[PDB]
RNA sequence: CUCGCACACGCUUACAUCAGUAACUAAUAAUAUACUGAUAAUUAACAACCAAUAAACCAAAACAACACUAAAACGUUUAUUAAUUACAUUGUUAACCCAACACAGGAGUGCACCAAGGAAAGAUUAAAAGAAGUAAAAGGAACUCGGCAAACACAAACCCCGCCU
RNA sequence: ACGAGCUACCCAUGAGCAGUUUAAAAGAACCAACUCAUCUAUGUGGCAAAAUAGUGAGAAGACUUGUAGGUAGAGGUGAAAA
């Protein structure tokens, strides 16, 4: 989730679970050639791999 | 009394296309004129220009068809195959060259005891690192008795092999170059865990001019798109020894996956069909490089082609599954200019992956296949013609 | 004494702290061993010569190899070189080398 | 002997003599973030 | 006719596809790397980020064999610890930057001197004066503050002041 | 108050000097890259608020050079030109 705060995390605390995420996700058809099976997508910042 | 018409080749210092054909002519018809083959590497590798470098172990997705693409290589399952030759065969005593690899199995997994590990995640880049060194100078020795060659061969343990050639041709889309025809380089700098050179070469496996119905799979994205990226480097032709050295082919390769091409890490990132894929990705490249430099070390290049098909062997493997590989090479032309008429092309048989060992625990081998070892066998007992 | 120490009387401390007798020359077993033509690789000159120049000159793509290069090249080239006589003699394949063990003794 | 191109840009340098850090370091680099605040400048600092 | 490819530093979409330019930008026109509108893009292996303490170790880089004086960047191993758990984040375009300008100026390293990159003349007439280049009869410093400049010359010697780089 | 991103000097950390002549890597010699700018001619609101063309001096050192840091006006710095 974006604009949240994240719990700090230290050794042995519980696995992180997010219920409603705050992220919104563009499918969008590629501007050049693309194989297969590649897919592209638009993500917010804070969104990673 | 005879009209003495001049020639009606183009210019050769306009800006017209046709006179540039005739400059890149020019330059072609030096390299013929060398004499040293050292001195044909230099001018063919002086130019420092943009191209790819393509890494032998990869994490593409579909390494082995764009490898083929860039080296217009036919993939063919199963063995080469047989030379249909029944000439007196060598009496190989199994049970010594099963104790000896068990052994170097044993020593690296539980007599060896190293420094203490605190990760205890027991890497095997250090482990079967060390147990490809035992393995090869295990059997090399040992089969040295019924191979004679293998005594004068030379063993390179982790040594740089490097190739650099054309293919294809490409239009620049960006820049200030835009829209003039430029041709793509490609580089390949690989470090083969084991290495075996012969001053005699081997035989061939099939006829130079072999026709085979599969046809090379052609891509339609740029390779960009593999993911490759352009770096701009020394260009360099390497064998494992310079030219000097008088042993100037070779007799096979090992190949270790690093850890990052784990059959595990493959299972936990969805990937199935990717664990064959690493195994003939990691082939065609790295073989092809090899080959192509034992040519172009001979004097043969783009405009020489091939006399004589060249032929490498490689046993890809992680630690505990390993897989077989041959090599021939038949095509060097590969540049666009000189590949507009070439039937001729490069064939790669290669072999499905098998385990070679089973959960071996306390000074036990539990499981071992001995057609993994007689097939290795096979390959070490390959020897050149003689006259 | 681990494999970075070093011994200032490094014959003198090593032959007290171990209570030896220092010989000079190699034993009559090892230089007998060797006198013999018999014992000889095919071509043992020339293919000195070339472990030699393979290793300073034509292992590397560099024109000046450093020593932590060619130092264990000829190391090794040489080991492969005495490794070809096990088709003369079958008895070398009894031996195998081990890499960065653990040893200890007080 | 040639003038006129004194200044050769540098993110580095520029930074670290009139960064924001540099600024609140000093009291008298204080005094001209109050200044530039009062008269309602755009950028207090680079 | 020949300063070319790439990285670092810097600039910050000025790059790419399509369309338009009556006018704005180019010191002009065609026109579009440079002006306007819409759409699209740079995918990591390269690069940044990327352990601590205790102990042993007087012995230079110059092909380094061995030495010089000006005494020299460049670490390994043993011990005690170090979350161990696929896929983290970030830089990837360009004809570009600093000089009021699309300035004959300033600009570090690697590899080539080319296989790469570019166009001195918008169209005429062929006056004076001015700038740059080539050639010359006989004479060869008669010029002039001075052999300044130029030259098919590219040498020899004396003096004054500073020793010398 | 703000300025050593130009320049004077210094502390860090890096990077360059090909060929030729000599037992010489000798603040030696010939000559490029490179760095200074002697003489003359164009230029003088110029291409340029100090340049272009020809010609010159050094070019293994008291040498050039990149990145980054230090010294601030009753001062800094200076192989003194105020
Ligand atoms: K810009
Ligand atoms: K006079
Ligand atoms: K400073
Ligand atoms: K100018
Ligand atoms: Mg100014
Ligand atoms: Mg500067
Ligand atoms: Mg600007
Ligand atoms: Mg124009
Ligand atoms: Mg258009
Ligand atoms: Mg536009
Ligand atoms: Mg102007
Ligand atoms: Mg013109
Ligand atoms: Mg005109
Ligand atoms: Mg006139
Ligand atoms: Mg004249
Ligand atoms: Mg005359
Ligand atoms: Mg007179
Ligand atoms: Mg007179
Ligand atoms: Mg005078
Ligand atoms: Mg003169
Ligand atoms: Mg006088
Ligand atoms: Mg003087
Ligand atoms: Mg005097
Ligand atoms: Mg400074
Ligand atoms: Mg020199
Ligand atoms: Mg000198
Ligand atoms: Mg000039
Ligand atoms: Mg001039
Ligand atoms: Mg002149
Ligand atoms: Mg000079
Ligand atoms: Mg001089
Ligand atoms: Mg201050
Ligand atoms: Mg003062
Ligand atoms: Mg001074
Ligand atoms: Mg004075
Ligand atoms: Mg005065």
């Amino acid at each position: 989730a974006r604009n949240v705060l994240y719990p700090l995390y230290q050794l042995g605390n519980p696995q992180l679970r997010v219920f409603r995420t705050n992220f919104f996700i563009q499918l969008v058809r590629p501007g050049t050639a693309q194989p297969e099976d590649t897919v592209q997508f638009r993500i917010p910042m804070e969104m990673t791999r | 009394p005879v009209a003495r018409y001049p020639p009606i080749v183009a210019s050769l210092t306009a800006k017209s296309k046709a006179a540039r054909q005739r400059r890149v002519e020019q330059w072609q018809a030096t390299v013929h004129a060398a004499k040293s083959v050292d001195e044909k590497l230099r001018i063919l590798t002086k130019m420092q220009f943009m191209k790819y470098v393509v890494y032998p172990q990869t994490f593409a997705l579909n390494a082995d068809n764009w490898y083929q693409s860039f080296t217009k290589t036919v993939f063919l399952s199963g063995l080469p195959p047989t030379p249909a030759k029944l000439e007196p065969e060598p009496t190989l005593d199994i049970t010594a060259l099963r104790e000896a690899v068990c052994d170097c199995l044993l020593q690296e997994h539980f007599f060896l005891r190293r420094k203490k590990r605190a990760p205890v995640i027991q890497d095997r880049e250090a482990i079967a690192s060390p147990f490809l060194d035992q393995l090869v100078a295990s059997l090399t020795g040992l089969l040295s008795v019924h191979n004679p060659v293998l005594a004068a061969a030379a063993l390179d343990c982790k040594r740089p092999v490097h190739f650099f050639w054309l293919r294809g041709e490409e239009i620049i889309p960006r820049g200030h170059r835009k829209g003039r025809v430029d041709a793509l380089r490609y580089q390949i700098n690989d470090k083969p865990h084991n290495q075996i050179r012969i001053s005699r070469q081997l035989p061939e496996f099939v006829p130079l001019d072999y026709s085979i119905p599969i046809e090379v799979p052609v891509m339609s994205c740029k390779p960009d798109k593999l993911p490759l990226f352009k770096r701009q480097y020394e260009n360099t032709i390497f064998i494992g020894s310079k030219t000097a050295d008088p042993l100037c082919y070779g007799h096979t390769q090992f190949h270790l996956l690093p850890d990052k091409l784990k059959r595990e890490k493959l299972l936990k990132q969805n990937c199935a069909d990717q664990i064959e894929v690493v195994f003939r990705a990691n082939a065609i490249a790295s073989l092809f490089a090899w080959t192509g430099a034992q040519a172009m070390y001979q004097g043969f290049w783009s405009e020489a082609d091939v006399t004589r098909p060249f032929v490498s062997q490689g046993v890809i493997t992680d630690g505990k599954y390993f897989s077989f590989f041959c090599y021939q090479l038949n095509t060097l032309a590969l540049t666009a200019q000189a590949d507009q008429n070439n039937p001729r092309k490069n064939i790669c048989w290669g072999t499905q992956s098998k385990p070679l060992y089973e959960t071996i625990e306390d000074n036990n081998v539990k499981g071992f296949n001995d057609d993994v070892l007689l097939q290795l066998v096979q390959f070490l007992l390959n020897r050149p013609k003689e006259d | 004494f681990h494999q970075r120490c070093r011994l200032l009387e490094g014959v003198k401390q090593a032959l007290w702290l171990t209570k030896t007798q220092l010989i000079e020359g190699l034993p009559e077993k090892v230089l007998r061993l060797a006198d013999d033509p018999r014992n000889h690789i095919e071509n043992q000159d020339e293919r000195v010569l070339n472990a030699i120049s393979h290793a300073r000159l034509w292992h590397s793509t560099e024109d000046i190899p450093k020593r932590e290069t060619y130092c264990p090249v000829i190391v090794d080239s040489l080991i492969q070189l005495c490794k070809s006589q096990i088709l003369k003699h079958p008895s070398l394949a009894r031996r195998i080398c081990a890499q960065n063990n653990t040893l200890s003794a007080t | 002997k040639a003038r006129g191109n004194e200044y050769q840009p540098s993110n580095i340098k520029r930074k670290h003599k009139h960064g924001w850090v540099r600024r609140l370091r000093t009291p008298t680099g204080v005094q001209v973030i109050l200044r530039r605040m009062h008269k309602g400048r755009k950028s207090l600092s680079h």
